[PDB]
C-alpha cells in the first residue's frame, strides 16, 4: 500500500493465484471479458479476492468500472495515498 | 529445622515458582496464590497445634476468613477481565506499557 | 451341553430386564399422542408394565413414532433415533407412522416411518386405541422375550 | 483408622461400580457409530447474575465460618460479649443481605 | 405493458442485486462448509454456487430476477441462521441419484420417456 509498485504487484499475484485466468496472458493492461475470457462472476469473485487481500469494501457501481487490473491498480491508487 | 514443617514450606515454595511463572492464564494466577493460602493456613495449624497454644487457634479461621474474602476480590477482578476481552489472559493485560 | 444351557439362561435374564424395563421416547407430533396419552393415563396405565412415562431420549429403550412424519421433521426424527443407545426399538403408531394414512399422497409427507427409521411393531389404527397401543407394546416386549443374543453369540 | 478404612471401602466401591458400569457393556461389539443440542457452534456468553450469586454465597459462607463456634461459645462465662458479638456478626450479615438487596444485587435471580 | 416493479426498475439495478446477492454466497460457503461439517470442500461448494447462478442466466425479466433474488436471499437467510440442517444443504449435491442417461440411446435401452 506504500507504493504503486507494491500494489500492482500484489494484483498481479491475485490474478495470478485465480486458476482460470491464463498467467500468459495476463498483463497489466489485459481486458478480463474480451481478452482472458471470463464471465462476470468470474469477475466479481476476483473483485472479492482483491477485497480480500488488500482488506477493505469495493462498492457495486464502482466494482462495475473495474475491467482490467491499470483500472484495479488506478482505483486502489485513488483510494489511498501512494 | 522440622520436617513435615519443611514439607508445608516446600509445598508454599512450590505454588510460590508456580505463581512467579505465569503460563497463560490469570485464574493459574489465582489458583497458585490459594495454594499458597491453603498452605499458610495447614502451616499455621500444625504450629498453633503443636504448642497448644489455645488463642490461636482462633488465628487459622481470621487467616482463612479474610483471605477467601481477598480471592473472591480477585475472582471479581478476573471476570471484569474476562469481561473486556472474551478471554482470561495475562498478555490481554499489556495496555499500561505506555 | 454347559454352556448352551449357561448362555441360555443368561439370554432369559437379559431379555426379562430388557422387555420388562422398556422406558418409551414418545414423539408426539399428532392425533397419536393423543392416545399415547391415553395409555399412560390410569385406565389402561403403561407404569405398570414397566414402561415409564415420557422418558429422556439419551436414556430410552424404544421409540414410539406417534403421529404424522412429515418432510420438515424426518431429519429430526432420524437424529433422535441416532442418539438413543443400543438395543432401541422403534414403535410405529397409527397409519401415518405407518404409510402415510391420510396424508399419504401429499408433498410434505414422509409415507411411513420405515423410510427413515427401522421400525419394530406396526401398531394399525387412526388412531389405534390405548389398548391397542399397549397390545402393540406387550407383543413388542415378547419380540425381546424371543431374541437370542448369548446364543447367537456362543454359536458364532 | 475406622475413619480411614470406612473412605477406603466407600471408595472402593464406588470405583468399582463405576467400572462394573463402564465395561459390562463393552462387552458388547453393538455398533460403531458416528455422526455429532441447543446451540451447534455457539460460544459460551458470560453471565453476570451466576457470578454474583457465587460470591454472595461465598461471603454468606464466610460469615457463617464466623459464626460455627456459637454452641461452644454458649458456654463461656462472659456471656454480654458472647452475647453481644454473636447478634453483632448474624446482624451484619443481615446488612450484607439488605445491602445486596437494595443495590439490586438480587434481580432475576432474586 | 406497464408493470408494477418490484425492486428493480431495469435490468442494471437487477444485475446489482443479481451481483451483491453472488457477494453474500461467495462469503457464506466457507462458513457453511465449516458450521455444518460437510464433506465437500468450499471450491465445490462454490462451484454449485455457480450453477445454481448460471441455472437461471436466461432470464430477461426483471421482476422475475427481483423475485429470484428475493428467494435466493431466502436460501441465504435458512443458511447463515442456521435452520437447514446438513440434509438441507447436501440437497443441492444429488449425491445418492445416480446419473440419469443423456444421449439418446440408453434412454431407449432403461425406458419410455424422452
Ligand atoms: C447386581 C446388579 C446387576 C449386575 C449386572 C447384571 C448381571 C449379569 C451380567 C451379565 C449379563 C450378560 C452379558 C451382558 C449382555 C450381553 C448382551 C449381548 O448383546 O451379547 C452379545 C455379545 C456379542 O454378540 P455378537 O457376537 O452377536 O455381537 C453382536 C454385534 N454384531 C453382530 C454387530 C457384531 O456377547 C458378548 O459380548 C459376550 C458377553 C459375555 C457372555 C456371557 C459370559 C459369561 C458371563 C457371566
Ligand atoms: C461498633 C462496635 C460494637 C461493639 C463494641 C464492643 C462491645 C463489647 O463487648 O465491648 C466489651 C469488650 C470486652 O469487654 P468485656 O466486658 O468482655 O471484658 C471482660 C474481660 N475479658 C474480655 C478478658 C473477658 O471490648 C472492650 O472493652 C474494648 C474493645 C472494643 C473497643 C471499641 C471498638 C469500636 C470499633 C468501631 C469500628
Ligand atoms: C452451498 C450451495 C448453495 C447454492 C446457492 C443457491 C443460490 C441461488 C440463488 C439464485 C439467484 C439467481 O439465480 S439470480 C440470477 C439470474 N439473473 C439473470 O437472469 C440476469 C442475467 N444475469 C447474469 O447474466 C449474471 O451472470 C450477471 C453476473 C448479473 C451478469 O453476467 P453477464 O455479463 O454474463
Ligand atoms: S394415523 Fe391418523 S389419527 Fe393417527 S396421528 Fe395420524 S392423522 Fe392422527
Amino acid at each position: 500500500p506504500l507504493t504503486l509498485e507494491g500494489i500492482k504487484d500484489r494484483v498481479l499475484y491475485v490474478l495470478k493465484l485465480y486458476d482460470k485466468i491464463d498467467p500468459e496472458k495476463l498483463s497489466v493492461n489485459s481486458h478480463f471479458m474480451k481478452d482472458l475470457g471470463l464471465d462476470s462472476l468470474d469477475q466479481v469473485e476476483i473483485i472479492m479476492a482483491m477485497e480480500d487481500e488488500f482488506g477493505f469494501e469495493i462498492p457495486d457501481i464502482d466494482a462495475e468500472k473495474l475491467m482490467c487490473p491499470q483500472e484495479i491498480v488506478d482505483y486502489i491508487a485513488d483510494k489511498k495515498d501512494v | 529445622m522440622s520436617l513435615v514443617y519443611m514439607n508445608i514450606m516446600m509445598a508454599f515454595t512450590v505454588s510460590l515458582t508456580g505463581l512467579l511463572m505465569y503460563r497463560s492464564h490469570l485464574m493459574s494466577s489465582l489458583l497458585c496464590l490459594e495454594g499458597m493460602m491453603l498452605s499458610l493456613f495447614i502451616l499455621a495449624t500444625l504450629m498453633i497445634l503443636n504448642s497448644h497454644f489455645t488463642l490461636a487457634s482462633m488465628m487459622p479461621i481470621i487467616l482463612l476468613v479474610f483471605a477467601a474474602c481477598e480471592a473472591a476480590l480477585g475472582l471479581s477482578l478476573l471476570v471484569m477481565v474476562s469481561n473486556t476481552y472474551g478471554t482470561d489472559y495475562v498478555q490481554n493485560l499489556n495496555l499500561l506499557q505506555c | 451341553s454347559r454352556g448352551e444351557y449357561v448362555v441360555a439362561k443368561l439370554d432369559d435374564l437379559i431379555n426379562w430386564a430388557r422387555r420388562s424395563s422398556l422406558w418409551p421416547m414418545t414423539f408426539g407430533l399428532a392425533c397419536c399422542a393423543v392416545e399415547m396419552m391415553h395409555m399412560a393415563a390410569p385406565r389402561y396405565d403403561m407404569d405398570r408394565f414397566g414402561v415409564v412415562f415420557r422418558a429422556s431420549p439419551r436414556q430410552s429403550d424404544v421409540m414410539i413414532v406417534a403421529g404424522t412424519l412429515t418432510n420438515k421433521m424426518a431429519p429430526a426424527l432420524r437424529k433422535v433415533y441416532d442418539q438413543m443407545p443400543e438395543p432401541r426399538y422403534v414403535v410405529s403408531m397409527g397409519s401415518c407412522a405407518n404409510g402415510g394414512g391420510y396424508y399419504h399422497y401429499s408433498y410434505s409427507v414422509v409415507r411411513g416411518c420405515d423410510r427413515i427409521v427401522p421400525v419394530d411393531i406396526y401398531v394399525p389404527g387412526c388412531p389405534p386405541t390405548a389398548e391397542a397401543l399397549l397390545y402393540g407394546i406387550l407383543q413388542l416386549q415378547k419380540k425381546i422375550k424371543r431374541e437370542k443374543r448369548l446364543r447367537i453369540w456362543y454359536r458364532r | 483408622m475406622n475413619l480411614m478404612i470406612t473412605l477406603l471401602t466407600n471408595f472402593t466401591l464406588a470405583t468399582l461400580l463405576v467400572t462394573i458400569a463402564f465395561w459390562l457393556p463393552q462387552l458388547n461389539v453393538y455398533s460403531e457409530k458416528t455422526s455429532p443440542d441447543p446451540m451447534g457452534s455457539a460460544r459460551l456468553p458470560f453471565s453476570m447474575k451466576f457470578f454474583l450469586v457465587a460470591i454472595t454465597f461465598l461471603l454468606f459462607d464466610l460469615e457463617i465460618a464466623l459464626l460455627l463456634p456459637l454452641p461452644w461459645a454458649s458456654q463461656t462465662t462472659n456471656l454480654n460479649t458472647m452475647l453481644t458479638m454473636a447478634l453483632l456478626l448474624i446482624f451484619l450479615l443481615a446488612v450484607s443481605l439488605a445491602y445486596e438487596w437494595t443495590q439490586k444485587g438480587l434481580e432475576w435471580t432474586e | 405493458t406497464s408493470v408494477k416493479p418490484i425492486f428493480s426498475r431495469d435490468m442494471n439495478e437487477a444485475k446489482r442485486r443479481v451481483r451483491e446477492l453472488y457477494r453474500a454466497w461467495y462469503r457464506e460457503v466457507p462458513n457453511t462448509v465449516h458450521l455444518f461439517q460437510l464433506d465437500i470442500s468450499v471450491k465445490q461448494g462454490r462451484d454449485k454456487v455457480r450453477e445454481m447462478f448460471k441455472k437461471n442466466a436466461h432470464v430477461t425479466d426483471p421482476r422475475v430476477v427481483d423475485l429470484l433474488v428475493i428467494k435466493g436471499k431466502m436460501e441465504l437467510e435458512e443458511t447463515i441462521n442456521v435452520w437447514k440442517q446438513r440434509t438441507h444443504v447436501m440437497r443441492f449435491f444429488h449425491e445418492t441419484e445416480a446419473p440419469r442417461p443423456k444421449d439418446f440411446l440408453s434412454k431407449f435401452y432403461v425406458g419410455h420417456d424422452p
